[PDB]
């Protein structure tokens, strides 16, 4: 099986850096090196994410989409930054502005030809094809714009292949940037229609979880960053692990989509403990449901504990009884009765890889599917009429070609997103 | 004489890995002896690829291990029809290439996984398939049917109540081995919170060499697989029987091994043994084959049986007099070199149709419905080539294994 | 609210010799008995029931609301040979044998001309087809990717959709043929209405009373479904089986939005097909909706009946 990854935009591109920074050693490729690999098994499965050249160079099957040089000038300037084939960077030296309008149907909109283009060369690498992975900020151009027509585009000419996005919602208490709900409200619209598999993290959600989970003081961007990444691996390439029972993209998209809108969940990772000290090793395994299943832990920025959940993944990746797991996910499901939906009986999707990662003994990543995430679009809902009202920041957006209907469309398509949601935590 | 075996889903594939390797194991043939009689079916490379990267390697020809690159998918419809049929074919011909070589066989153990993707789809039309090419054969089903709350899968009812549906009437004789009922047995007759799925299947590995391996073997009281269906289903619904064996002592703690045939047998009854968390609440036993192996005296057997005949707190069905099938080997057990498995010098694995999954179907019915209430993830199946029919017809369909399993017994 | 009808067509010379059985035994006038288990629905109508009998249960109500500017839907299911191009449409210009779309049409122009006093009436229609998940314009052959858009008040609308002025029945006659000779289906041998794709005709109903300077739109959706396939029988592949589960998935949106409506649920699942959403004005609020299925009586025939049967039963 496949994938082929896509960094839209400066953060999902940043991001990207982490994604694969992680991954690569996680199957021991050093930068324009090959498979140092400490093992033999980071290799039998490597194509999901590789392509093969030279016989050293494995080189990342992703895409690098972008309006901004500097950026991608600066990912392909440092580390990690010469495995990717320039081939692979579909820049767009025009002026990035910050707006949705203007990197979507004005200035993305013409590089995207010159994408799919690429986005076609790399599915039509070999073997068969399973999905894309999508990194990017629902606040700003290139991120909201054009990386959710990348999809919307993408989604035409694959229906079949698989979308999971990795989305950067924006961040509650401060919005590090201003028009925010307007990038957002118009790239979730985009979402809940294309992709069928959103991960949503939140900036803030992160230091919390990167400032008391690890007592962490000075928490920089490649951190949270990394700490993201450290989930994304384990939810894909993981699972194209052997395991006891493993999954796959499908079986996380066919246990997690009760209903086709395409769902976001919630992230989380097990082992999440401070260097020195707190390396307790209580990880026997009811320490990683411990973590995993409480409020504090969700990348996501609402906490769980306010709204059902539809679906839960324990993608766990580390040698562990499948008795101890499949036991603990009950109790799990008996001590939370009241939170965890009941017209599906067995709402957890036990899913068991066998290696951990790299130099762990055991981990589990979390998926989860939760009405909680109500509480997060609504928030970015309110934030948009709150400000559309007065058509704050508009002209930047309908001066570019736009229109004073596309806003109303996607608020409302969002907004009743919200809606929907609902009717299950009840 | 043969009998084919098809192990469908990674699970299937990992309890066939391990049945296939008690095998060996008390044939005296190491990794790379004969040549096995099986196949390998799944639609996620990867484990497929464990039978080919590790353990038993050699000991298959990359022609009874089938694979579909493609995807598995956690969804019965997806599997049987849209992407499982791609394979079926090929599948198929290797039953029909592997079926012709042998002399006048028997019948195919199929292996599989009841709540999966390419488990219960798959077989679904795999043994479809077959009892419409051989009819005239045995069709036992090996299955692991859906562990009473400890699921995996969020929709596993979804995948079983459609792969009994559809394997209902081509079936001969489904054994069925419960998942977490097996743990209960690592709990308390092993003592163990350690058990990797590496040990059910090693357990499941020891009643299976029960079944075939033994018994297809000489011995003072042989039992043919025709002989089950007969001696094992009253109805043609294809009836499911439970495993349980007997000596599950363990092999460090407790030692009392020693422990006659007359202890052996009526550790078989308790419910606290049988691989299957549908505990005799109600359920009257309406037939059982009691296979024993090793050194066992008949009377001890034409006795320790008689004991139990009149014991009527195991109230046997009323139409049915006598359902005992003594079926006696030679050969003990053969536990795995250092497991955790005991190692006696006799055991008892006993399987029967039980008016109890009575039970086990019900709350496996009743789990659908409410996702199906409310059609949770049916446009998973529905863009996979199903319907609102196949589910709901299949739903009534069990609904008439409510009455039937309820029907053939309670009542006399 | 929502109302279920079946109706029953006579047996045909192509299965008379073929000693086919009719397992279909009736009960009342609402319900009717397959295999000894009962299905009950608002109206069952026999071999026997006219034409003018079937409109009258089924369109006459939806066609007075739409002339007093209110929305109506008339779905049409069933699978090949069932009755479909009958029921709906029948022998297009006789008086007797003429369907439930001829009537509509007849009914509508029977209200204008007698209005010319006050009010001024225009026609408009609309014919697209749901393919492959894509909207394409049976009046239009250039346009076959229309949008789903919602104006300022939230309403789903098809954005482009061509609107053709009608002024007699005879002109909504020729613009259904000129559309259904644009839509998808597959060169079939022996049979005159075979699918790949959701048919959906608009009547919108305009009028302006030049005095009050009141006006008044309402839209009359006639629905034709293609019939549920069962991909593991018939085999299909490629586009074949992309257009299978397209068709399977519009029917399984359909069925949780007729569902909604039927318990009184605060949610509808309208958003799960593209259908569902053109439609979601007119099955909500004051909107009036027949789903009108029908089924043969054939011993044979008792598998895709029981489908059928079981569609409808869906809705309630
Ligand atoms: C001596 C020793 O055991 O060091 C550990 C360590 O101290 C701890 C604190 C690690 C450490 O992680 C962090 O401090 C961290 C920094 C920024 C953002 C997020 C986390 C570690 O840096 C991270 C590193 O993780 C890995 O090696 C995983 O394979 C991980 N890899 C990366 O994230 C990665 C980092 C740099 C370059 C390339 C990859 C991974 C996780 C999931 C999926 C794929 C890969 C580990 C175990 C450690 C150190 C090295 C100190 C912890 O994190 C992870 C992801 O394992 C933080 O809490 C856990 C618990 C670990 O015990
Ligand atoms: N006893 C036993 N049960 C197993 C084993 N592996 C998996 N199972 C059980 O079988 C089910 C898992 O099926 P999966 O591994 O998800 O799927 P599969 O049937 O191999 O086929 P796919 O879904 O297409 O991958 C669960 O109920 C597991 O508890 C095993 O080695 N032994
Ligand atoms: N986690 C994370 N967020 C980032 C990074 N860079 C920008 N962001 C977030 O992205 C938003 C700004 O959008 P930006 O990425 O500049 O948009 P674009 O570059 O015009 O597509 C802010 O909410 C930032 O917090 C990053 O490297 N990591
Ligand atoms: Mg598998």
């Amino acid at each position: 099986r496949e994938i082929v990854h896509i960094q839209a935009g400066q953060c999902g591109n940043q991001i990207g850096a982490k994604f694969w920074e992680v991954i690569s050693d996680e199957h021991g490729i050093d930068p324009t090196g090959s498979y140092h690999g400490d093992s033999d098994l980071q290799l039998e499965r490597i194509n999901v994410y590789y392509n093969e050249a030279a016989g050293n160079k494995y080189v990342p099957r992703a895409i690098l989409v972008d309006l901004e040089p500097g950026t991608m000038d600066s990912v392909r300037s440092g580390p990690f930054g010469q495995i990717f084939r320039p081939d692979n960077f579909v820049f767009g030296q025009s002026g990035a502005g910050n707006n949705w309008a203007k990197g979507h149907y004005t200035e993305g909109a013409e590089l995207v030809d010159s994408v799919l283009d690429v986005v076609r060369k790399e599915s039509e690498s070999c073997d068969c094809l399973q999905g894309f992975q999508l990194t990017h900020s629902l606040g700003g151009g290139t991120g909201s714009g054009m990386g959710t027509l990348l999809i919307s585009k993408i989604r035409e000419e694959y229906p079949d292949r698989i979308m999971n996005t990795f989305s950067v919602v924006p961040s509650p208490k401060v919005s590090d940037t201003v028009v925010e709900p307007y990038n957002a409200t118009l790239s979730v619209h985009q979402l809940v229609e294309n992709t069928d598999e959103t991960y949503c993290i939140d900036n803030e959600a992160l230091y919390d979880i990167c400032f008391r989970t690890l007592k962490l003081t000075t928490p920089t961007y490649g951190d949270l960053n990394h700490l993201v990444s450290a989930t994304m691996s384990g939810v894909t390439t993981c699972l194209r692990f052997p395991g006891q029972l493993n999954a796959d993209l499908r079986k996380l998209a066919v246990n997690m989509v009760p209903f086709p809108r395409l769902h976001f969940f919630m992230p989380g990772f097990a082992p999440l403990t401070s260097r020195g000290s707190q390396q307790y090793r209580a990880l026997t395994v009811p320490e990683l449901t411990q973590q995993m299943f409480d409020a504090k832990n969700m990348m996501a920025a609402c906490d769980p504990r306010h709204g059902r959940y539809l679906t839960v993944a324990a993608v766990f990746r580390g040698r562990m009884s499948m008795k101890e797991v499949d036991e603990q996910m009950l109790n799990v499901q008996n001590k939370n009765s009241s939170y965890f939906v009941e017209w599906i009986p067995n709402n957890v999707k036990t899913a068991v890889c066998d290696i951990p990662p790299r130099g762990l003994k055991m981990s589990a990543t979390f998926i989860g599917n939760s009405t909680a995430i109500q509480e997060l679009f609504k928030r970015i809902s309110e934030q948009f009429t709150a400000m559309f009202r007065r058509k704050a920041f508009l002209h930047w957006y309908t001066g570019e070609g736009m229109d004073e209907m596309e806003f109303t469309e996607a608020e409302s398509n969002m907004n009743d997103l919200v809606s929907e949601y609902q009717q299950y935590q009840d | 004489r043969e009998c084919i075996s098809i192990h469908v889903g990674q699970a299937g594939v990992q309890i066939g890995n391990a049945c296939w390797e008690l095998y060996c194991l008390e044939h005296g043939i190491q990794p790379d002896g004969h040549v096995p009689r099986a196949v390998f079916v799944d639609l996620e490379p990867t484990v497929i690829d464990e039978v080919r990267t590790g353990t038993y390697r050699q000991l298959f020809h990359p022609e009874q291990l089938i694979t579909g690159k493609e995807d598995a998918a956690n969804n019965y419809a997806r599997g049987h029809y849209t992407i499982g049929k791609e394979i079926i074919d090929l599948v198929l011909d290797r039953i029909r290439k592997l079926a012709d070589q042998c002399t006048g066989l028997q019948g195919f153990s199929v292996f599989h996984s009841f709540g999966g993707g390419t488990g219960s789809g798959f077989t679904s039309l795999l043994m479809e398939r077959l009892s419409v090419d051989y009819g005239k054969k045995s069709k036992l089903e090996f299955s692991i049917y859906p562990a009473p709350q400890v699921s995996t899968a969020v929709v596993e009812p979804y995948n079983s109540i459609l792969t009994t549906h559809t394997t209902l009437e081509h079936s001969d004789c489904a054994f069925m081995v419960d998942n977490e009922a097996i743990y209960d047995i690592c709990r308390r007759n092993l003592d163990i919170e350690r058990p990797t799925y590496t040990n059910l299947n090693r357990l499941i590995g020891q009643i299976v060499s029960s079944i075939t391996a033994s018994l297809r073997f000489d011995g003072a009281l042989n039992v043919d697989l025709t002989e089950f269906q007969t001696n094992l289903v009253p109805y043609p619904r294809g009836h499911f029987p439970l495993a349980t064996y007997a000596p599950v002592i363990s092999a460090e703690k407790a030692y009392h091994e020693q422990l006659s045939v007359a202890e052996i047998t009526n550790a078989c009854f308790e419910p606290a043994n049988q691989m299957v968390k549908c505990d005799p609440r109600h359920g009257k036993y309406m037939a059982c084959c009691l296979l024993y192996r090793g050194d066992v005296v008949p009377k001890d057997v034409n006795a320790a049986i008689a004991t139990i005949k009149t014991k009527r707190t195991i109230q046997f069905v009323d139409w049915c007099p006598t359902g005992f099938k003594v079926g006696i080997n030679y050969e003990p057990p053969t536990v795995v070199p250092g497991g955790d498995l005991a190692k006696v010098q006799r055991a008892v694995c006993m399987l029967s149709n039980t008016t109890a999954i009575a039970e086990a179907w019900a709350r496996l019915d009743h789990k659908f419905d409410l996702m199906y209430a409310k059609r949770a993830f049916v446009h998973w199946y529905v863009g996979e080539g199903m319907e609102e029919g196949e589910f709901s017809e299949a739903r009534e369909d069990m609904a008439a294994l409510e009455k039937d399993y309820e029907e053939v017994g309670v009542d006399s | 609210n929502i109302k279920v009808m079946c109706r029953f067509r006579p047996l045909n010379e192509a299965e008379i010799l073929r000693g086919d059985k009719f397992i279909p035994k009736f009960k009342g006038e609402e319900t009717v008995v397959i295999q000894g288990k009962p299905y009950v629905f608002d109206r069952v109508l026999p071999p026997n029931t006219t034409q003018e009998q079937v409109y009258n249960a089924c369109a006459k109500q939806i066609v007075k609301d739409v002339l007093e500017g209110y929305n109506g839907t008339i779905f049409a299911y069933g699978q090949t040979s069932s009755g479909k191009t009958h029921t709906m449409e029948g022998k297009l210009h006789d008086p007797q044998l003429m369907g439930i779309i001829p009537r509509i049409a007849h009914d509508i122009f029977d209200h204008i001309y007698s209005m010319d006093e006050n009010l001024e009436f225009a026609i408009k229609v609309s014919y697209f087809e749901i393919y492959l998940d894509k909207i394409r314009d049976l009046l239009d052959v250039s346009k076959t990717n229309l949008a789903v858009h919602e104006d300022k008040n939230r309403v789903p609308y098809v954005k482009g959709c061509t609107e053709r002025f009608v002024s007699s029945p005879e002109e909504v006659m020729d613009v259904i043929d000129e559309g259904k000779s644009n839509r998808h289906v597959a060169v079939t041998n022996m049979n005159e209405h075979s699918s790949r794709s959701h048919s959906i005709f608009l009547i919108n109903i305009k009028q302006e009373n030049v005095e009050t300077e009141k006006k008044l739109s309402g839209k009359l959706y006639l629905v034709d479904l293609a019939g549920s396939e069962k991909v593991s029988k018939t085999g299909a592949e490629g586009a074949v089986l992309d257009e299978a589960k397209n068709i399977n998935k519009s029917l399984s949106a359909l069925g949780n939005v007729i569902s909604a409506l039927a318990e009184g649920t605060t949610h509808v699942p309208y958003r799960d097909s593209k259908m569902t959403r053109i439609l979601q004005d007119s099955l909500g609020g004051n909107c009036r909706t027949t789903i009108v299925i029908c089924c043969s009586p054939s011993v044979f025939n008792e598998a895709e009946t029981k489908s059928t049967l079981m569609f409808g039963q869906r809705a309630k």
